[PDB]
DNA sequence: TTTTTTTTTTTTTTTTTTTTTTTTTTTTTT
DNA sequence: AAAAAAAAAAAAAAAAAAAAAAAAAAAAAA
């Protein structure tokens, strides 16, 4: 007999009763939700206890994406887009009184209100992350600006009072999944959010760093222009120290996640060049105490006079040391080189810093690559050449003809892989790295560079191609290698006999950054 | 696609069609899984190959299904799944044989 | 004897193509 | 006579499919 009732007091007993049975794939789920919203109408003799259970079942009868039927999602959320005016009069103040009683003291580990606070935050997260609600909200901006208060309080609830591991994780997962701000928050309304990424209550329980670094991903791909304008805060304050302290104070998951954030900024920042030059300023010009908070420096494995001269240790030095232990101690050759890559690109994309590659204080980065290339593993030897794609891109896109001997010096260093592989021409992998590199040089200097004039070509010729071919190529007994190395010449003159596109075509300079790189086609 | 036709071809009877069909339907699957059982395939192909088991009618079709289902269940005892989808690989018997004891 | 990488799959985002609205302007009732 | 309706004819928004990219898991090398 069906008489549990959708409303009144009969449905939720004082701790459970949800409804994941016949309401899974069925519309009648409606009356549990619209029921619960009616129970939230103040009164608060019997209805105060039952506030814990209603926001519990809301996080239970909600579906995932369900590719099998994206319409059961569409139809369940179509109740909320009608009920929404009611959610805003009650669930916002019911969150606020639960928050502010959790923002008045220190001992406040009270299991009634703190177990409710997490359940009401999940309920809002699942409302915001639903993209169909985001397109629908544009129909009424009165509700957008009422709802905007969630962020206005959440931003205080990270850097004030006793924000607990659970309270932080619920607010960060919300801001990772939110999607809402892209169409409803202005760039300046978002800066108060990024302003918290540096300022969080400290408990490096691994849980908390893992979600903190994943938030930076969602914010880079959904808010790039905003993240880059502010990079001088969140990168040196809370991301960059995570790698430097080492694996022991953390877990390898944390270290890898803080390497991925570097690659994402690289795939969204060459778009803007960093004309503010934040990169070289906050990392290679500046020492530790100018940009790293004490919050991470007290946890740092210091060594010698460097501990008393934090005024002199520029961040590039301590980074260069940590990369050295991965190759020589752990054998983590990939982690060392994929990291090393991302910094060199971002640091030197500035159309005057490209020349700093020539400096002896900076050649320690090439030495560090050489110490990887002397290792046994053929895949490691190939990969320590596969990285040079950035060195081509910086030297051949952001270059200025004016510094004639500067250009010539960069173009000479760019042949260093051929000097390393010359004795190793016997090995399959050592032959292949020559081709992969050289495709990227040719492509970037001539196919994707529009600005060739006369003057750029002369630098790219009797100072570049002639020193490549006379001093390396005309000395390899490997005939099948030479066949490919001379095929690139036919392509540039007018015989395009190199498949081009059969079935299974690169033109913008970003294309050389890719894992396959570039081909003859 | 062809396994859909392997079911409904007896709508027009002809035991000459059946007599070659059941013989070829055995040798089709004898080599389909020559490599040592992918974990993912033990759920991917498993899921769509059960989304359409009817007609529940058609007496001369279910003869062919009962003759093939235990040919599969024979290798499911010999060199099945080296762990992973153990549990779902026997749910194949639970709903398929429910049909074969409701309309026979 | 177990670590590391590649094909199958998943997702974003172009690039086409379609959906759709809103300005424009004659002849009769406000 | 003035304001309102009636109809040409340009204009603007957004979802699909496939390439890449990237993940799970599977294929390879210890």
């Amino acid at each position: 007999e069906t008489r549990v009732n959708p409303r009144a007091l009969e449905y939720w007993v004082s701790g459970e009763i949800h409804g994941l049975v016949d309401n899974e794939s069925v519309s009648e789920f409606k009356e549990i939700i619209e029921g619960g919203l009616g129970i939230l109408r103040q009164e608060s003799e019997d209805y105060v206890a039952r506030r814990f259970e209603v926001y519990a079942t809301f996080n239970n009868i909600i579906p995932i994406l369900t590719t099998k039927n994206v319409n059961e999602v569409d139809q369940k959320f179509n109740i909320l887009i009608v009920n929404i005016e009611s959610i805003i009069e009650i669930c916002i103040p019911h969150l606020q009184i639960a928050q502010d009683t959790l923002l008045s003291s220190s001992e406040k580990k009270n299991p009634f209100v703190i177990r409710l606070y997490v359940q009401i935050v999940r309920f809002f997260s699942a409302i915001m992350s639903n993209f169909k609600i985001v397109k629908w909200l544009t129909k009424r901006p009165d509700l957008v600006n009422k709802l905007k208060v969630i962020y206005r309080w959440t931003t205080g609830a990270l850097r004030n009072e006793n924000s607990n591991k659970i309270i932080i994780t619920a607010q960060v997962s919300f801001l990772r999944d939110e999607k809402f701000g892209t169409f409803f928050l202005s760039n300046e309304e978002i800066k108060p959010i990024i302003s918290t990424f540096t300022e969080i209550m400290e408990i490096n329980s691994h849980n908390l760093i893992y979600e903190k670094l994943l938030l930076i991903r969602g914010f880079l791909s959904k808010y790039p222009k905003l993240m880059i304008e502010t990079v001088t805060s969140w990168l040196p304050g809370e991301v960059l120290p995570r790698i430097i302290i080492g694996d022991e104070i953390y877990s390898m998951k944390i270290l890898i996640t803080s390497i991925v954030v570097l690659l994402e900024l690289l795939k969204k920042c060459l778009d803007f060049v960093d004309e503010h030059e934040r990169i070289y300023q906050c990392i290679m010009l500046s020492p530790v105490c100018e940009t790293i908070p004490e919050k991470f420096l007290s946890k740092l494995p210091l060594n010698s006079y460097d501990s008393a001269n934090l005024d002199k240790v520029t961040i590039g030095h301590l980074l260069t040391q940590q990369i050295k232990n991965y190759i020589v101690v752990k054998n983590d050759n990939k982690i060392a080189m994929d990291l090393w890559l991302s910094m060199t690109g971002l640091l030197y994309d500035s159309g005057k810093r490209v020349y700093d590659l020539t400096s002896e204080s900076n050649k320690v980065w090439f030495d560090l690559n050489n110490l990887c290339f002397i290792n046994n593993h053929p895949k490691t030897r190939l990969m320590s050449i596969k990285v040079w794609r950035i060195i081509t891109y910086c030297i051949c896109t952001k270059i200025s003809q004016k510094n004639q001997e500067g250009n010539k010096s960069l173009l000479s260093l760019l042949r260093t892989p051929f000097q390393m592989t010359l004795p190793y021409v016997n090995d399959p992998s050592a032959r292949e790295g020559i081709i992969y590199h050289l495709l990227g040089v040719v492509y970037t200097a001539f196919t994707s560079n529009k600005n060739l004039s006369t003057d750029m070509f002369e630098l790219f010729w009797d100072h570049l191609i002639t020193p490549i071919y006379e001093d390396y190529v005309f000395k390899y007994d490997s005939i099948h290698l030479q066949n490919v190395l001379f095929t690139v010449l036919h392509l540039l003159i007018g015989g395009k006999n190199a498949d081009v596109a059969l079935e299974r075509k690169h033109i913008h300079p970003m294309s050389v950054i890719a894992s396959e790189g570039v081909k003859l086609k | 696609e062809p396994l859909l036709v392997f079911f409904l071809n007896p709508v027009s009877s002809n035991m000459q069609k059946h007599k070659k069909s059941t013989n070829m339907l055995r040798e089709l699957v004898l080599l389909y899984l020559t490599k040592p059982l992918s974990r993912s395939a033990a759920k991917k192909f498993f899921s769509m190959l059960i989304s359409i088991l009817p007609p529940n009618p058609n007496y001369q079709t279910i003869d062919m299904v009962n003759l093939l289902i235990d040919l599969i269940k024979s290798h499911n005892r010999k060199f099945k799944d080296k762990r992973t989808y153990n549990a779902t690989l026997k749910t194949i018997g639970k709903w398929i044989q429910e049909s074969g004891v409701v309309h026979q």
